[PDB]
């Protein structure tokens, strides 16, 4: 739908729906700038998952107030609209995963932008889990683990201890293995162990970047705080 | 609990 | 596109969406109900304006922040943009007027919905002349102040001065005058008289009433300090 | 300034 529009419009007015908080739009924008089919830079990347995140995050966040009330209920409407919602979600995170597989990740040779795009389809695999209840529940499970794991063995060899992607990576799979996977001694080992590698990584920091990575640490002792 | 909030640039 | 819902179904369906902040379903949903051809409760016609006013009010912030990065800029895209945004939102003024015409007024007899409705004709109006700059930007200007007039006319005929309807009626036809037809002189004495013969009658009301007619005195009170 | 805000039911 993008097709007759410039990558490098796609991606100022991305920009601009990021800034009047026009997140579906910014989403739009940001497939077609995929589907351009060239490869993203760190910025172009960035504005990929923010923009996502919001609309997915939207729907999370609607889905599970509708989740409640339809549990507190047990006519049909309460359940059929919690399944609309649903059924949009799921289509969202199908179309990440869709450009993530067409081509994004096959493309993506260097460790930063291969980490940042196996963690995003963690994500969108762990989103997927948190409505599933069929058959597929378990294989969304493993997909969801399986692209987390790739991207911490290569996030391990390539990056320090200490870079931003690396300890995001980290923390949203310490978080599937507590909310998804029903493994927290497995998200708590996780955490710390993230943490305190990074500790002492940080004498290595300009200000600037030590402030980036302790900024993802304090979220990683935030949830420790709450799981112990 | 938070994972990483990711929703602004 | 809801014709196969029925109305209970789509009331039922609104007010979820407002548990859930989707707005957009909210709106989708009473128009279906406003489709049905039924005049609407009060409590319905709230949920029509709840959910058109959450709309509209997204697409309004957007586009005062994409207007005021486009003139700040004087390539096509800071326009473009703006121009989209401005085209959806003046389509859901115009969705909004013509539920309002096809049938919602012409058959609202009581004071009470005639003016709810004519005041929501003068709120969309006003919407459009906040974006309007072409050569019927006075005429829809004019189609705002009269439908706004019709109301405060019917207002002070049939209802209290303390009448939360024809408090909000007031506030909004003074914001009116003061952002739109250039008229503080008649916004500042609008809203003084508003507020002093409300005053004078909150000794009528129930402790609940009250708490409702001082809420909006208060916002009146509020645009009297912004504006002396 | 401030219009109704008329965005909670
Ligand atoms: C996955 C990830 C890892 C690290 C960072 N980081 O901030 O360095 C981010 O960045 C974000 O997208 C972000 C983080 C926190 C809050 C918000 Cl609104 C965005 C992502
Ligand atoms: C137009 C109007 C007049 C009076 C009231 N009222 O609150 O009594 C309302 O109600 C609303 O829709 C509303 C008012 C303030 C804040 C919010 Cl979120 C909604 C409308
Ligand atoms: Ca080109
Ligand atoms: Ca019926
Ligand atoms: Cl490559
Ligand atoms: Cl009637």
């Amino acid at each position: 739908a993008m097709g007759s529009m410039e990558r490098a419009s796609l991606i100022q007015k991305a920009k601009l729906a990021e800034q009047a908080e026009r997140y579906e739009d910014m989403a739009a924008f940001m497939k077609g700038a995929v589907e351009k089919g060239e490869e993203l830079s760190c910025e172009e990347r960035n504005l990929l998952s923010v923009a996502y995140k919001n609309v997915v995050g939207g729907q999370r966040a609607a889905w599970r107030v509708l989740s409640s009330i339809e549990q507190k209920s047990n006519g049909p409407e309460v359940r059929e609209y919690r399944e609309k919602v649903e059924t949009e979600l799921q289509g969202v995170c199908d179309t990440v995963l869709g450009l993530l597989d067409s081509h994004l990740i096959k493309e993506a040779g260097d460790a930063e932008s291969r980490v940042f795009y196996l963690k995003m389809k963690g994500d969108y695999y762990r989103y997927l889990a948190e409505v599933a209840t069929g058959d597929d529940k378990k294989r969304i499970i493993d997909s969801a683990r399986s692209a987390y794991q790739e991207a911490m063995d290569i996030s391990k060899k390539e990056m320090p201890p200490t870079n931003p992607i690396r300890l995001g990576l980290a923390l949203n799979f310490s978080v599937f293995h507590y909310e998804i996977a029903n493994s927290p001694e497995e998200a708590i080992s996780l955490a710390k162990t993230t943490f305190d590698e990074a500790m002492a990584d940080l004498h290595t920091l300009s200000e600037d970047s030590y402030k980036d990575s302790t900024l993802i640490m304090q979220l990683l002792r935030d949830n420790l705080t709450l799981w112990t | 609990a938070g994972s990483i909030p990711g929703r602004r640039s």
